RNA sequence: GACGGAAGGGCACCACCAGGAGUGGAGCCUGCGGCUUAAUUUGACUCAACACGGGGAAACUCACCAGGUCCAGACACAAUAAGGAUUGACAGAUUGAGAGCUCUUUCUUGAUUUUGUGGGUGGUGGUGCAUGGCCGUUCUUAGUUGGUGGAGUGAUUUGUCUGCUUAAUUGCGAUAACGAACGAGACCUUAACCUACUAAAUAGUGGUGCUAGCAUUUGCUGGUUAUCCACUUCUUAGAGGGACUAUCGGUUUCAAGCCGAUGGAAGUUUGAGGCAAUAACAGGUCUGUGAUGCCCUUAGACGUUCUGGGCCGCACGCGCGCUACACUGACGGAGCCAGCGAGUCUAACCUUGGCCGAGAGGUCUUGGUAAUCUUGUGAAACUCCGUCGUGCUGGGGAUAGAGCAUUGUAAUUAUUGCUCUUCAACGAGGAAUUCCUAGUAAGCGCAAGUCAUCAGCUUGCGUUGAUUACGUCCCUGCCCUUUGUACACA
């Protein structure tokens, strides 16, 4: 059971991939992309 | 959701139920032998002795 | 090989009536050879049915795109009339009053299940000559059995048939006791 | 999208549209109208 | 040439119950 | 009709005789109970449960249990849809876990599905007492019916039978029956023989341009995987032939036939099978089926899966079995004889032949989709030559320790193998009980199924090959008559 909760609304990473809706983690050292 | 199931009797299943119960692996068939015998005529598999 | 081939002549030869009385039953299944009952349905609507499946008997099996006197058409000849609902009782004579005196020898039908719950009805109607048997039944018989899936309680037909030995149209000419001379 | 490379890889199996036929195991997937 | 029957000695019922009675089909080549 | 513990007959090595070979007694293999268990998944309990469900289960299978994922609950209605529903997520605490199971975190994939109603629907989950199908048993049995006529008011009977005789309701015969059909028989497969027609370096044999070695006036034994010539006797097998008890005795009654003899490829239907009537039975299987009625179940699942364990767990009884108790034996060279059979393309099956190795095995090629290669499967009992002189000694190989391999994500509760030490009963097995009549019993090992692996299992196979009867109801059973019945659920 998850939530990934609904963000009253809001970096980046590389590759077309990662298509600019990409906004890397805010934690510390983070380079992920959630579409992975 | 799967873990090595390459050889053994999980690998070989029975072409019309999936059945691993019974196989018989001769002549490259691979049917189990409750099954067999009600499709066996039309194979040309007879009954002569 | 040549053995590991032979048989997969016929054990393709064998799946594919496992397909036939499945999908053209109601349109009229008799046997490979494509013997059938009704033949139009198999067509299809000019073309519905067809090559509905021959584009599938490919995208299956490993293709490209471009390559009354029988029981097996007779035991399911009128398989639909019993789910469809007549009487058990005279609707088995029919047919065997529909054979019989089309030229053949001997016929047998019978019907088993419950016809009401019990340790379950299993009788049976025959007419005329049915040799049986030695070899000459496998010369001269058909005889076929189709589960019959009604709402309460499976059945199961076991029809026979057998060919005139006199206009046998194959193979031995009469009974193997055969006797007759001239005075 | 997953979804709609399959809608012709073709030319809801339930609400019709099309008829289902097993036969040993890779599924007979034919068409309705 | 000589012929090699195909044999396939299976028992003749689904369960495992009755005498053992087996039965073997024949495919014959030529 | 069925039944009887009533009377005749008749028949069977799931009956006996005459004998043969064994088990139950010992170790161990396996299956059943039990018992223990978190679970030791389960079905079956007389012939017709107990090496049987291919049931030889390390995962799997797996049905069991201790746990953990998943939606693979289509779709119809109704709700978050275009001011983000919603799945996915790397790592960390968690957990078996490189599992985003989950928590923190804030990213995030994008009308894909998230929620209840409703409907599904998967199930090795229950009911073989709701079923299909199939199978098993009575039955390694001879039985079953109808037409015309006869007898009966009738249900029914006769036919379908005293007596012989046969494997048989198979026939002679007798006959209110006559003539018939199913069953048995005929039919079909196979193991044999054909010096015949039809036949070939994929089979087998001589033989030649010639080649190898002992004796040496021409033979011994061969060799010649794109060196020539022959043959159909072997092999194999296309078309067919041939056994009909043929012929003649012994006994018949009038025969039907049974016990000899010769021919002889072939005398128990020539041997062995496949089929299979009318009917049965709460027989076994829902643990084969996408066969399955109806129920039980369907999101902390009985569905499917992942991890791990269990079916094999031992004061015990039993069933199919394997190794034996040793001088017709064991060890050791060695002679070296089969037949039945299977084998590899998106690939690893049958392995010659090399070569490393103590063997297990390694490694290296190679031939083989297969009358070609493995394969002359150079099998074993065997056997020829030696060896140990009867303790439980090596017979015996059980329990038990140490080391090397092969399969496989995974061998621990030894999968299996080979080597060294270990060396337990058991000294021919009680009451019982099985199987068996000729290329039989029995011994022997070989293939195939199983198989990733593993035989003390199964289906078959040939090598070796007796004794004894070629008969009777004494027991155990079965079939036909007669008879009794208050049974018909028999
Ligand atoms: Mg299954
Ligand atoms: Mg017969
Ligand atoms: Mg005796
Ligand atoms: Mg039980
Ligand atoms: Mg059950
Ligand atoms: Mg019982
Ligand atoms: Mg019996
Ligand atoms: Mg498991
Ligand atoms: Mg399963
Ligand atoms: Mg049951
Ligand atoms: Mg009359
Ligand atoms: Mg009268
Ligand atoms: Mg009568
Ligand atoms: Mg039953
Ligand atoms: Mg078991
Ligand atoms: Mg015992
Ligand atoms: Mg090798
Ligand atoms: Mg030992
Ligand atoms: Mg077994
Ligand atoms: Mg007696
Ligand atoms: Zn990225
Ligand atoms: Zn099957």
């Amino acid at each position: 059971k998850h939530k990934k909760v609904k963000l009253a609304v809001l970096r980046e990473c590389s590759n077309p991939t990662c298509g600019a809706g990409v906004f890397l983690a805010n934690h510390k050292d983070r380079l992920y992309c959630g579409k992975c | 959701f799967s873990h090595p199931r390459r050889y053994g009797k999980g690998s070989r299943q029975c072409r019309v139920c999936s059945s691993h119960t019974g196989l018989i692996r001769k002549y490259g068939l691979n049917i189990c032998r409750q099954c067999f015998r009600e499709k066996a005529n039309d194979i040309g598999f007879n009954k002569f002795r | 090989s040549k053995k590991r081939k032979l048989v997969a002549d016929g054990v393709f030869y064998a799946e594919l009536n496992e397909f036939f009385t499945r999908e053209l039953a109601e349109e009229g299944y008799s046997g490979v050879e494509i013997r059938a009952t009704r033949t139009q349905d198999v067509l299809g609507e000019n073309g519905r049915r067809i090559n509905e499946l021959t584009l599938l008997v490919q995208k299956r099996f490993k293709y490209a795109p471009g390559t009354g006197l029988s029981a097996v058409a007779q035991a399911e000849s009128m398989k639909f009339k019993l789910l469809n609902g007549l009487a058990i009782r005279r609707a088995a004579y029919g047919v065997v009053r529909y054979v019989m005196e089309s030229g053949a020898k001997g016929c047998e039908v019978v019907v088993s299940g419950k016809l009401r719950a019990a340790r379950a009805k299993a009788m049976k109607f025959a007419d005329g000559f049915l040799i049986h048997s030695g070899q000459p039944v496998n010369d001269f018989i058909d005889t076929a059995t189709r589960h019959v899936l009604m709402r309460q309680g499976v059945l199961g037909i076991k029809v026979k048939i057998m060919r005139d030995p006199a206009k046998s149209r194959t193979g031995p000419k009469a009974l193997p006791d055969a006797v007759t001379i001239i005075e | 999208e997953d979804r709609n490379k399959i809608h012709q890889y073709l030319f809801l199996t339930s609400k019709g549209y099309v008829k289902t036929q097993f036969s040993w195991q890779y599924y007979y997937y034919t068409l309705t109208e | 040439l000589p012929t090699k029957v195909l044999k396939i000695s299976t028992r003749k019922t689904p369960n495992g119950e009755g005498s053992k009675t087996w039965e073997t089909y024949e495919m014959r080549i030529h």
